């Protein structure tokens, strides 16, 4: 039982270790009970739990570790393990400010997939994200034995849901599918063009409860240009009412992403 | 393991954020198998009333009774349950689930076993080919956790790559036996097995050559990949009914009937 930690500047580059070493290394251990502690500032990974049963962790606060490479090392790395984490916090200093200074790839890595883990708590924290990135700044799925948040994974479910239909759209009201990268799982997606207007329509309208959406997009990025990626409502002004997610291009190739929000006077 | 007898409980109990499928009414998929035997005319006879239903399905080596699933196996794994009330008496293997057919380096297949030998010996087994490679992972049972000829057990496994484990629960007293196999217990991942190539079978496999098994079977269940920690925890709202509503692909009760 360790009840209450503090693990911080592991892995410190000035004292000349050759290579990697985690805040943290759990090897070949078992039943153990890890409460209220934090891994932070650490060179390398924070916590490599490896050929482990039965690590249980309740209030476990992991950030900005990494420190001697930019984007490179993960907070938690699993490698056949097992583990239950509970109470799981992890604002990344670093990101919040944006400093710029070098911080964790990202949250979670699973290095085998005959790991069986549940991880619960704010696996992103929701900062408003100055430079561009958060928390999980690269993200690596897994088809480990996983349950994180008390998700559901699509993969694994046979749950029957709702599905409405949307109505396409466009000048001409016939949809036209185009190949897309075999990394988006099927052969063809729908043609996208601002000649032919190409849209999909869903008459749901949002409530205050809120709405998520989402879709793989394949940008055609070229001259000066705005793209939808998707809205709500329509219109730009004191009354639209309205959302809309575009990237913009100016003529010099910059690109900028802008959320437009009409409304509430 | 951990967990050697069960008793379930009708208390007001969640374990592991698991839906307890006496108490939902979610919605699911649930995929239709197709009964095979040398007569393709499904039989069924009575099951003991631990099962919770009247009769089940008439299991013989002579006529190879088995349910085809053509679902295949895919790399995120799958986890595969039955009653089976065994008839238990000289040298027999039974097939009590598999996926694929074969045996070989090449098989791409799994087979859940328990081989009677003519001295009355049992033994369990998990017959792994694919990767280039095949394994039997066995063992002999000690006499006094033998199974009983008659008895209703829960049969359970979870197989994905490079990871595999089985447990038998004996539904009248909670007792159960189980083994699990990762690391540096397999040989390889068999990885094969779950290139979308490999088809479900309860009670035989996909080969119309195949072992099947001799005495009844009951609530047959296909769910995605369940690790042994939630199959037992289940286990705590009852012993027989499907492991997990939100994973669940097929369900089956088999009393006189091959529908839902
Ligand atoms: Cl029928």
């Amino acid at each position: 039982r360790i009840i209450g930690g503090k693990f911080i500047w592991a892995n410190w580059q000035p004292y000349g270790t050759v290579g990697q070493f985690p805040g943290i290394t759990i090897n070949n251990s078992q039943n153990m009970v890890i409460n209220g502690i934090e891994v932070q500032d650490c060179g390398g990974n924070g916590i490599e739990i490896s050929e482990s049963y039965s690590i249980s962790m309740n209030g476990l606060n992991t950030n900005r570790n990494g420190i001697n490479a930019n984007n490179t090392f993960y907070n938690i790395v699993f490698n056949k393990s097992d583990a239950v984490i509970n109470g799981f916090v992890g604002l990344n200093y670093a990101a919040n400010s944006g400093s710029g200074a070098n911080s964790s790839a990202g949250n979670f890595q699973f290095l085998s997939n005959d790991c069986s883990v549940t991880i619960n708590g704010v696996v992103e924290t929701g900062y408003m994200g100055i430079n561009f990135i958060g928390d999980n700044n690269i993200i690596n799925p897994t088809n480990s034995d996983l349950s994180i948040n008390g998700l559901v994974n699509y993969s694994k479910t046979g749950l029957q849901t709702m599905n409405e239909t949307p109505t396409f759209d466009g000048v001409s009201t016939t949809p036209v599918y185009v190949s897309v990268p075999s990394s988006v799982g099927q052969v063809n997606g729908l043609r996208l063009s601002q000649a032919n207007k190409d849209k999909l329509l869903y008459s749901r309208t949002a409530g205050p409860e809120g709405i998520t959406m989402a879709a793989v997009i394949v940008p055609t990025i070229s001259g000066a240009e705005v793209f939808n990626f998707m809205a709500i409502g329509s219109g730009f002004s004191d009354t639209s009412n309205s959302l809309h997610l575009q990237l913009v291009i100016d003529a010099s190739g910059k690109q900028t992403i802008a959320l437009l929000l009409g409304g509430d006077g | 393991g951990d967990n050697n007898i069960i008793n379930p409980t009708n208390s007001d109990l969640s374990i592991n954020g698991l839906v307890n499928y006496s108490k939902t009414g979610l919605q699911t998929m649930n995929e239709t198998p197709t009964f095979d035997g040398v007569s393709t005319t499904p039989v069924y006879v009575s099951v003991p009333s631990s099962v919770g239903q009247v009769n089940g399905l008439r299991l013989s080596q002579a006529n190879k009774d088995k349910l085809l699933y053509s679902r295949t196996a895919g790399p995120e794994g799958i986890t595969m349950a039955a009653v089976i009330v065994p008839t238990i008496s000289g040298a027999e293997v039974f097939n009590f689930m598999a996926i694929g057919s074969g045996f070989s380096d090449t098989s791409n297949s799994l087979h859940l076993q328990l081989v009677i030998d003519a001295s009355g010996k049992q033994t369990i087994a998990l017959l792994l080919g694919g990767d280039g490679t095949t394994q039997i992972l066995s063992g002999d049972l000690p006499n006094d956790l033998k199974l009983q000829s008659g008895v209703p057990y829960h049969i359970a496994i979870g197989a994905k790559p490079g990871y595999f484990w089985w447990s038998i629960l004996n539904i009248q007293t909670g007792k159960r036996i189980r083994r699990s196999f990762r690391g540096a217990y397999l040989a390889v991942p068999f990885n094969s097995i779950f290139g979308l190539t490999s088809s479900l079978t309860f009670f035989s496999d996909s080969n119309a050559g195949g072992d099947a098994c001799s005495g009844v079977g009951a609530k047959v269940y296909v769910g995605m990949f369940s690790s042994e920690n939630d199959y037992v925890a289940s286990r705590y709202y009852n012993l027989i009914n499907p492991v997990d509503p939100t994973k669940l692909i097929s369900y089956r009760i088999l009393d006189s009937s091959i529908h839902h």
